[PDB]
């Protein structure tokens, strides 16, 4: 699963928090430090690193790194 | 928002006072910040990427304020002030679409400035390119601009960044 | 020389009356976005090859705010891009380099917070990566942007040049 | 590729022409039409293709096509 580990580390560098903070059932918004800004360019980021476009409203449902991940999972496999 | 393809100098003062996109719609500066004459052009595609094309045009005349400080002199247009237009474009691009919200500057990646607006010009343009629109709960714009004097071409800025924001 | 410059000194460098005859000029208000340069030094700043710290007091009467936007007032990011290239530049200046400042361009520029007219103090902070001695003198640097003591903007790969004729 | 084709990429697309134009005896300014930045940036671009440092004092010199490729082949080919 280089998908779960690969994941965190983008969330990671995008909402600029350490690794320690990015648990599978964190918050963007409520538990990181993440805005409007930081969540559009997170989702954007996803779409750069693993190759797959989402419209705009698949996103602002993935709210937390478990969403992020099982959302996509299921793109790549 | 009715849309229409080009704006005169007085619907940009308009929309400097809220009252071209309705009052939810994003505003303009108003001078001395404000930094185009006229929208020339507008398409929703088009452009180099399909997704959207903006042009609009500056005139250029020695008695422009910014002439007069940067700097004493030496006039030249400050290559931030051109950057701003191509910001203040895409920003009114999202609100032509119907977005709602105030505006504001996200940032841009490589600006390349090659060349000068002296005040014996006669007119500059701005072309925006856009790449990308995101309707999220943050309405962001993603564009590559090129400004140029009387045809010429003398700056570029690559993604473009604008957001309207609740 | 000197490691710091008072307004007076800023409005000098306007007139072309700080460095040389030769020496580049800042902007002079409006176009100048400092109140002071704090701190100078060739060592120092994150690559060790040069610092520059300058501020700007905030104040709801400065012209920007009126327009930028009218009922919806802050500073402008590109005034606060346009300090972080005048700072280069004073800098080159500052070396001896003689010639017109000049912007050239800048890597990428990020905005995550603003400045309201209700803020305090505005902080820039320059780190020099390289000068270039040729017929054009050129500087590169990262810049950073502070509002009583929060990182709002960083800027890479500022580059500014000091050019003749 | 040869050391030649590499510099010769770079001055192409540095200076904005194709390769036809970049011809060895060929002079960035004279015949090229490159500004003060453009032999600047030119100069730091073959500094990181190649990488190599090269002094204010020696880019200074590196005014034609041929000195470039002398100088890369010399520093150390
Ligand atoms: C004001 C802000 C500059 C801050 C410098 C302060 C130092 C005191 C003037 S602008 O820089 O904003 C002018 C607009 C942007 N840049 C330009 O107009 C210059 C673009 N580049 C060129 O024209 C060429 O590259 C030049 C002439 C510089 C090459 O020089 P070379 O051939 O000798
Ligand atoms: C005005 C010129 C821009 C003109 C473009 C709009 C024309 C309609 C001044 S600036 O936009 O440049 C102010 C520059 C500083 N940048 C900002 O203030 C926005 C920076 N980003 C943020 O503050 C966050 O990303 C926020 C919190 C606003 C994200 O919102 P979200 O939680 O919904």
């Amino acid at each position: 699963s280089t998908i779960e580990e690969r994941v965190k580390k983008i969330i990671g560098e995008q909402l600029g928090v350490k690794q320690e903070e990015v648990t599978n059932n964190a918050s963007f918004v409520e538990d990181l430090g993440a805005d409007s800004l930081d969540t559009v360019e997170l989702v954007m980021a996803l779409e750069e690193e693993f190759d797959t476009e989402i419209p705009d409203e698949e996103a602002e449902k993935i709210t937390t790194v478990q969403a992020a991940i099982d959302y996509i999972n299921g793109h790549q496999a | 928002v009715d849309k229409r393809e080009s704006y005169t100098k007085e619907d940009l003062l308009a929309s400097g006072r809220g009252e071209l996109f309705g009052a939810k719609g994003p505003q303009l500066p108003a001078p001395n910040m404000l930094m185009m004459d006229r929208v020339v052009k507008m398409t929703e595609t088009g452009g180099n990427f399909d997704k959207g094309y903006v042009e609009a045009e500056l005139d250029i005349n020695p008695d422009l304020w910014f002439f007069g400080c940067h700097f004493i002199g030496d006039p030249v247009m400050p290559g931030c002030l051109g950057l701003d237009a191509m910001w203040q474009l895409v920003g009114f691009y999202l609100g032509w679409l119907g977005g709602e919200g105030k505006g504001r500057a996200l940032g841009v990646g490589e600006v390349k400035f090659t060349g000068q607006v002296l005040p014996t010009a006669k007119k500059v343009t701005y072309r925006i390119h856009f790449k990308r629109i995101v309707n999220r709960r943050l309405i962001m714009g993603l564009a590559d601009g090129e400004v140029l004097v009387d045809g010429r071409l003398i700056y570029t800025a690559s993604d473009l960044k604008v957001g309207l924001f609740q």
